[PDB]
């Protein structure tokens, strides 16, 4: 299982070679006792699967050989790719006043086929 | 920092900015009742998907012609494409609120809306029908009023706002009139 | 023992961590609402496989040209490390529930994220469709809302948590934008 990891200088910006792709890998576990249970937190290195990967193109192909959208001269209206895009906005109210946020972003608009 | 979320609205690409607290203080210190205002806002969203789903369902509810066959929202693809339409239309009402002033809602959205639809061939005065009940919808929310949800809010008066969205609602319609 | 988490994640020479039933109490003790946050964490971690894979699905089914030639997720090569960086970011925001707090999340992860993707070529349109689909996935299980699991906990309010977790996933879009 090789695989052709990108040149170093390109995200030199990142992170060094050593420590790239490294991230938290914490698990969690239940149990009635208060002074049995236990939490566990490490580093590991996510390597890419090339199996699963494999897999996930093969099941995309039907959204491939589906069409996009229809277009015309009306596009003049939807200048850049805002096309069926509009904005999305979070609003978060919590315990404390300084942790309060909220976002706005604007995005594409899709409907999930379970609705 | 208004214009941040304005510059995030119209750079014509993806883009994402948020709120920290020290801004926070400067946006509530802008705003007029932004305490009611973000709680109004959050009502809307918080329950956008019930709302725009029930409003293009109600369309069809007392138009059954839309699904009939060749009809606009007949084969899957057309009705998820109205569903979409109708979620953008609202969303851009909610940030219309969140920002207090309708030009975005105009220059983004209902700027073109009217040759776009006539082109593609989709019923405007059915469209109006949908847009009119998700006011129906919004305005229930923000008074919480709505039959089969009530929400939790600190004590007080919101109705300005709730005629504030009415406004919003009312310029889809005159634009695809 | 909190400490011991924070230095591991910015990889630090230890192999791993653990928490004991005094310790663990301990860190409940340290960490306000810990019960629920350790609930939440396992809700999101037990099911990042399926979290991710639909993610990245839902992102090229909004946009099908990054898997035509010329398309980033186009070839098996390409396509491995895109779920992978999904991976990586789904683990770090993760980590930044259980701590609760951001200043990993951006200092070990996000500073520099936004040149490496310009350097590499990442179209950022894709990727904001990436992480949003993270947050509407995680607000959704931490909320006990999700379509088609439900999770068994005493019964209560996370709208606290779950909004919580939507600031840190704000924080990543609006870093590689
Ligand atoms: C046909 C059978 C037909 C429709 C289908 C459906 C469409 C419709 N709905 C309303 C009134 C409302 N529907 C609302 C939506 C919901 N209320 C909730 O509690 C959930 C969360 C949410 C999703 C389903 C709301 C908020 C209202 C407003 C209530 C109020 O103002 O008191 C209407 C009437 C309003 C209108 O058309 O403008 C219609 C047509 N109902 C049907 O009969
Ligand atoms: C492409 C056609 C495309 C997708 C495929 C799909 C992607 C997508 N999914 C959601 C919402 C959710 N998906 C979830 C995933 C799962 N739920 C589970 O129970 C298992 C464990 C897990 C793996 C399958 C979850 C939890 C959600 C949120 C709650 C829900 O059930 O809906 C979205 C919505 C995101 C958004 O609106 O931006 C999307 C886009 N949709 C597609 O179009
Ligand atoms: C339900 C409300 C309607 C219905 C709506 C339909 N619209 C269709 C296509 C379409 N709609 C738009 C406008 C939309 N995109 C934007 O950017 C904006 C504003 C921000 C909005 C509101 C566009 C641009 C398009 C074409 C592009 C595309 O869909 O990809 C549509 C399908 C047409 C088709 O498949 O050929 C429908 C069904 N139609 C109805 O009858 C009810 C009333
Ligand atoms: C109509 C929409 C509602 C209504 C709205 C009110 N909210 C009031 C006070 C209030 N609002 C918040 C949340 C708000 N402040 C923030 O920083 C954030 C940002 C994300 C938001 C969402 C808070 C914390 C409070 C304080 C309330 C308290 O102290 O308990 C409010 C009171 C008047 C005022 O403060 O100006 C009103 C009327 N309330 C309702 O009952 C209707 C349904
Ligand atoms: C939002 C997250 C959920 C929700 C979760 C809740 N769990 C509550 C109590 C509780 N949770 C645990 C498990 C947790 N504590 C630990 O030590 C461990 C080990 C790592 C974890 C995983 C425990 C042990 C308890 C105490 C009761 C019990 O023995 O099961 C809880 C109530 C806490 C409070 O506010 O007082 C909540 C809300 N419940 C929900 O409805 C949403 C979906
Ligand atoms: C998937 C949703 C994206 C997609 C992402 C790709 N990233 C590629 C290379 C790459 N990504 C990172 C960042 C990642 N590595 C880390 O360690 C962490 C931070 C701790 C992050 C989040 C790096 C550093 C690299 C380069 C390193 C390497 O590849 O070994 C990549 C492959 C590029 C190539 O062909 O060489 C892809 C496809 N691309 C997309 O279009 C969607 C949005």
């Amino acid at each position: 299982g090789k695989f052709d990891h990108a040149p170093i200088s390109t995200y030199t910006s990142l992170c060094s070679y050593d420590k790239v792709n490294k991230a938290p890998q914490i698990s969690v576990t239940n149990v009635g006792s208060d002074e049995h249970s236990y939490v566990s937190v490490t580093s590991k290195y996510i390597a890419p699967d090339m199996a699963a990967a494999a897999q996930m193109l093969a099941d995309c192909q039907k959204y491939k050989a589906g069409g996009n959208a229809p277009t015309g001269k009306w596009m003049k209206y939807y200048p850049g790719t805002t096309v069926n895009m509009a904005p999305y906005i979070s609003l978060n109210d919590t315990g404390s006043d300084s942790s309060r946020t909220v976002s706005v972003t604007l995005d594409k608009v899709k409907i999930s086929p379970n609705k | 920092m208004l214009d941040a979320f304005s510059r995030v609205v119209v750079n014509s690409d993806a883009k994402a900015a948020y709120v920290g607290g020290s801004d926070l203080q400067a946006l509530k210190s802008f705003i007029a009742d932004g305490n009611k205002r973000l709680d109004a806002v959050n009502s809307i969203v918080s329950n956008a998907s019930c709302m725009v789903s029930d409003a293009v369902s109600g369309m069809i509810c007392e138009n059954p012609g839309l699904i009939s066959p060749g009809g606009n929202c007949y084969t899957n693809r057309r009705m998820a494409a109205c569903l979409r339409d109708g979620e953008i239309i609202l969303r851009y009402v909610s940030y219309a609120l969140l920002a207090g002033d309708a030009s975005v809602l105009e220059d983004r959205c209902l700027n073109g809306l009217k040759e776009t639809y006539i082109a593609l061939g989709v019923p405007t005065n059915s469209s109006i029908r949908a847009v009119s009940i998700m006011k129906a919808q919004a305005v229930a929310f923000i008074t919480n009023t709505a039959t089969e949800r009530k929400m939790s809010f600190a004590a007080g008066d919101c109705t300005s706002l709730a005629s504030e969205v009415a406004s919003y609602f009312d310029r889809v319609g005159a634009a695809i009139s």
